[PDB]
């Protein structure tokens, strides 16, 4: 009986260690933006818009 | 419109010359009232509203509620015997036809133009009047430039300045291989 706890746990374990890896690797892909706002109170462009 | 309801005064204009004081009357005077109701039951107890006005040679005369009247043809065009609905609901029946998608900016990008829209009054009765059919919750703005009777020729001189429009003109090579008929063509 303790044997086949250990190999099932060994098992799962290992399965666990290999998902976990990858888990903790590449993890930094949650980085993105957030588009804040700054009121842009300092637009005076002129009146020429022909590229539509 | 306005030439038929001066005569409920007094003042007849018929000659095809006097349309154009007609014109100036109505340019110069009328504007859109914001509620019908209320103002043609104002201008039937007080005296404020009555503008007067001096003819090409004296006899000034006095504009009483016929000021509000005229330019009310816009939104009700069963004074003038025209069946069809307002430039209020007009408006709202063409983004309705539209899909379901786009409604909103249509909504939020209502622009007017031409001569006529130049009405004092008009960009927030029909403002009102659009916020009271369309659904409470999008937002209608109206888009009123000060610039609105040059308007299309503004935006003429724009696209015929354009770099990328150079080549569509209808070349006169063009005309004289097709015919006429070359301007229902790719050449729109």
């Amino acid at each position: 009986l303790g044997t086949r706890a250990k190999e099932s746990l060994d098992l799962r374990a290992h399965l666990k260690q290999v998902k976990k890896e990858d888990i903790e690797k590449e993890n930094r892909e949650v980085g993105d933006w957030r588009k804040n706002i700054d009121a842009l109170s300092g637009m005076e462009g002129r009146k020429k818009k022909f590229e539509g | 419109y306005l030439m038929k309801i001066l005569t409920e005064r007094g003042y007849s204009f018929v000659t095809t010359a006097e349309r154009e004081i007609v014109r100036d009357i109505k340019e110069k005077l009328c504007y859109v009232a914001l509620d019908f109701e209320n103002e043609m039951a104002t201008a039937a107890s007080s005296s404020s509203l009555e503008k007067s006005y001096e003819l090409p040679d004296g006899q000034v005369i006095t504009i009483g509620n016929e000021r509000f009247r005229c330019p009310e043809t816009l939104f009700q065009p069963s004074f003038i015997g025209m069946e069809s609905a307002g430039i209020h609901e007009t408006t709202y029946n063409s983004i309705m036809k539209c899909d379901i998608d786009i409604r909103k900016d249509l909504y939020a990008n209502n622009v007017l133009s031409g001569g006529t829209t130049m009405y004092p009054g008009i960009a927030d009765r029909m403002q009102k009047e659009i916020t009271a059919l369309a659904p409470s919750t999008m937002k209608i703005k109206i888009i009123a430039p000060p610039e609105r009777k040059y308007s299309v020729w503004i935006g003429g001189s724009i696209l015929a300045s354009l770099s990328t429009f150079q080549q569509m003109w209808i070349s006169k090579q063009e005309y004289d291989e097709a015919g006429p008929s070359i301007v229902h063509r790719k050449c729109f």
